[PDB]
RNA sequence: GGGAUGGCUUGUGGCGGCCAAGCGUUCAUAGCGACGUCGCUUUGAUCCUUCGAUGUCGGCUCUUCCUAUCAUACC
RNA sequence: GACUAAUCGAACCAUCUAGUAGCUGGUUACCGCCGAAGUUUCCCUCAGGAUAGCAGUGUCGACCUUCAGUUUUAUGAGGUAAAGCGAAUGAACUUUAAAUAUGUAAGAAGCCCUUGUUACUUAACUGAACGUGGGCAUUCGAAUGUAUCGACACUAGUGGGCCAUUUUUGGUAAGCAGAACUGGCGAUGCGGGAUGAACCGAACGCGGGGUUAAGGUGCCGGAGUGGACGCUCAUCAGACACCACAAAAGGCGUUAGUACAUCUUGACAGCAGGACGGUGGCCA
RNA sequence: CGGGACCGAGGACCGCGCUCUGCAAGGAUGCUGGCGUAAUGGUCACCAGCGACCCGUCUUGAAACACGGACCAAGGAGUCAA
């Protein structure tokens, strides 16, 4: 993994495979997630999921 | 290319001070789901109108269902496909009961006969042939013939693959 | 032009790196002309 | 596997003395109890300095104690977790109450002749269990030949 | 423009002279001036090698140097933050002084009465004819 | 003490010019270009012009294989 | 350069002597906790050196201060695409504005104002520096993360190695040769690629259950002779191909298309017939 | 609302609670059978399915090459002083 996606995953607290986090949508977070798209799957969770 | 649905996707450029009411662009997209439909929509407007996803928005996504899914229809599809030579026009005909079924059969047909993937195929027009005289291809003209009837010679009987051995030799006459 | 910190610190104030090659050329020219004048003086004595 | 770019760090400070002095062991037990059961930071600092080594406990002279006794500190109890030494350059020793690990014989005699009191750290624990009205002093740490040659 | 020691400048090799000059790393870089000459200036630039930063010093001619606006936004925001906080204390109302990232767009309704959508094909038929 | 190029190769030259189906181009009419072609490299003569081992091969006995066939077989 | 007791380009014996080697070989129980590296910068090179960087034990200091191979905001480089020119003007046109990564800055340790001096500088008490005093805590002035602090001491190996993606510079008949970043390996086991330094998945205490990745489900072999529509018959098909052979290559193989053209005013193929006269045109 | 598999850590009470005479609420109890011994368990030898290169040294980046090893016992190499 390249150092910038490694650092972004470290800041998103995704250090292990099948770890999941809740993220509030801003530009500052959306750009990070767009960079680490080759390692993560993300989407919009509903009330049942939460 | 899978269980597809036809989507009406309407999008626009984000309003600005200079342009408070931007124009709306509608397309018909054959896609497995709404994410792929919107992605293909933004791809085509990037190719046509120079409108980007970051500077635009989706106004509407709707599903276009077939009006008469229980009626057999003839469909003419005008398409362009990209090969190592370049882009080629093709016109083809499919006898189906819905536009989505015609497009699925088209995708399987181009995959089988020309090895063309989904990304290299542009669907330019799908129309229903209003008259029988509008049918051009012989393989649909033989199917729309008057008093059509045929037998089914050499039918392999349905035998379970878990039944390894049989006591009688099967027949291929029914 | 990249300059090394040690040579920049040892460089006198007011002088720049852009005249170092001219300084070296002037020194070499001065040495060559001194040798030429010595040869001319010896030839004049002969 | 888990991606841990950072590293969990083991402690870099003493948790127990390396000395096998049984009296120091008893003092460490006492101040462990005091620092656990009291809110005074004084007891924690005293226990942690009881853990320390001799190069980390430089001696404190009576001249240094008399220097720090000035400006309203004349009545505070001086606490030094180190050896208290004598300074013969100081001709007049003021009256003082000092608690220390150990005193030299001349320093103890001069304090008792000047009229002060010398205490051990367990006597300090008895009289000031929370370190009230105390002046905590350290000697010069860098005043060593090795530190000069560093 | 007379540059002084300590300010922040931008390096831009202007013109067609950058066709064959050998040291193109510092083009577009921003650094701090440490030395001033009539036609030259000394710029401190930092490079990154793996986990650390290293310092390089370069001599750039004045025509390839412009003053940078790196601290303009910071000094400005300090000024109107002070002024807005002063008027907040004046009229006794809170004011939101922190800059925030862009939020997602809220819900809205777009009318199509005079703006009927235009149906598009993957290529334009005007191009096909 | 340390060491001991490879799905390569085969039958048709190089340089220079021209032509050229086609590829491109048609806000520039350039550029690539097979097939070819044209220039250089004694009336069956002369025998009075052999143009440099750093690189090493052989022979015997004997077995097998390939075909890119000299003979035998057929066309 | 023969012989001088099987010893001779300098015999044999003992001693100095356990001579010296940078070269070769070897170098002895277990478990636990950490754990690496290949021009960074300088020196005349090879028979060269230090040195940066990376590590471990101890400690100490309020383990205080927070920082960060990340995004955002402002502003650079790249104005480069693009839209328009019913805006002006004409990649070099611009109101506006790309993707990719990238530099700088984002607070109380800060921001100014005022006071004077100046040995700087300026026409200049003018800017700036130096100090002086004052005002700003009404929110300390983006996001996200934060068992990630700092300074000493002592100790150790490695410090011009291999492969690969991308960027860039040169090339060859063809191979290729340099740099920069990053990743892997040298130090590393496991699942799959039949097999294996460089491939894919995934990193490792001892066990039980559940679920997957890459890859597979005709048998060897665990899992489908699974489903839908087609294509292909190879005189050693094809099934992990992309490079070369190799070309605008050759096919009376097979299918799907595009363009042009003919067609009941009879198209394509055939069969029955005509295929004439000047004229045995001129020269030879 | 069924059907199945694996597991039962802890050891007076304390707590959160609930459907509140009590409980499925901070970790398994109740009932029953056969046997009470090689029956369970263990060691050794062997067959069977799957897995599995011969160690040490050297070299460089790594392999390969190369070197040592017929077998066993005892001896055998970072010590002492300043």
């Amino acid at each position: 993994i390249p150092p910038k996606p490694r650092k972004i995953l470290q800041l998103l607290r995704l250090r292990q495979i099948n770890n999941g986090v809740f993220v509030k949508v801003t530009k500052a977070t959306a750009e990070m997630i767009k960079i680490v798209e080759p390692w993560v799957a993300y989407g919009y969770p509903n009330l049942k999921s939460v | 290319m899978g269980r597809l649905q036809e989507y009406q996707v309407i999008g626009r450029h984000l309003p600005t001070e200079a342009n408070p009411n931007p124009a709306l662009y509608r397309m018909r997209i054959f896609a497995p789901n709404e994410v792929v439909a919107k992605s293909r929509f933004w791809y085509f407007l990037r190719g046509l109108k120079k409108v980007k996803k970051a500077t635009g928005e989706i106004v509407s996504v709707n599903v276009i269902s077939e009006k008469h899914p229980l009626k057999v229809k003839n469909f003419g599809i005008w398409l362009r496909y990209d090969s190592r030579s370049g882009t080629h026009n093709m016109y083809k005909e499919y006898r189906e009961t819905s536009r989505v079924a015609a497009v699925e059969a088209m995708y399987a047909d181009m995959a089988a006969r020309h090895r063309a993937r989904f990304r290299s195929i542009h669907i330019l027009k799908v129309v229903e042939l209003e008259k029988t005289e509008d049918v051009k291809r012989p393989y649909i003209k033989q199917l729309v013939a008057k008093n059509l009837s045929f037998p089914l010679p050499h039918r392999v009987p349905k035998i379970s693959t878990k039944k390894i051995f049989s006591a009688k030799r099967p027949s291929t006459f029914s | 032009i990249e300059v090394s910190a040690a040579k920049e610190a040892m460089r006198p104030e007011g002088t720049s790196v852009r005249g170092d090659k001219r300084r070296e050329i002037r020194a070499r020219v001065k040495k060559n002309q001194k040798q030429m004048l010595r040869n001319q003086r010896i030839a004049a004595e002969k | 596997g888990i991606d841990l770019r950072w590293k969990h760090v083991r402690s870099s400070h003493r948790k127990a003395p390396k000395s096998d002095n049984v009296y120091l062991k008893l003092l460490v037990k006492l101040y462990r109890f005091l620092a656990r059961r009291t809110e005074a930071p004084f007891n924690k600092v005293v226990l942690r300095r009881l853990f320390m080594s001799r190069i980390n406990r430089p001696p404190v002279s009576l001249s240094r104690i008399a220097r720090n006794l000035k400006n309203g500190n004349e009545k505070k109890t001086v606490v030094v977790v180190a050896t208290v030494t004598d300074d013969n350059r100081l001709l007049q020793v003021p009256k003082m109450e000092v608690a220390a690990l150990r005193f030299t014989a001349k320093a103890r005699a001069r304090i008792e002749a000047a009229g002060g009191r010398t205490l051990t750290l367990d006597q300090l624990a008895l009289e000031k269990p929370t370190g009230a009205n105390t002046l905590l002093l350290r000697g010069p740490k860098n005043a060593r030949e090795a530190v000069k040659h560093f | 423009r007379t540059y002084r020691v300590g300010d922040i400048v931008d390096i831009k090799v202007n013109g067609a002279v950058q066709k064959g000059m050998p040291h193109k790393f510092y083009h577009g870089k921003t650094g701090v001036v440490y030395n001033v000459t009539k036609s030259a200036v000394g710029v401190i630039v930092y490079k990154r090698v793996k986990h650390r930063y290293i310092e390089k010093r370069i001599n750039v001619r004045i025509e390839h140097v412009k003053p940078s606006r790196s601290r303009e936004d910071f000094l400005r925001r300090v000024k109107e933050n002070a002024e807005l906080k002063k008027k907040a204390k004046a009229e006794g109302v809170p004011v939101q002084l922190k800059r925030q990232p862009a939020m997602p767009r809220e819900a809205h309704t777009v009318s199509i009465a005079d703006n009927k959508p235009v149906t598009l094909a993957p290529v334009a038929y005007e191009t096909t004819i």
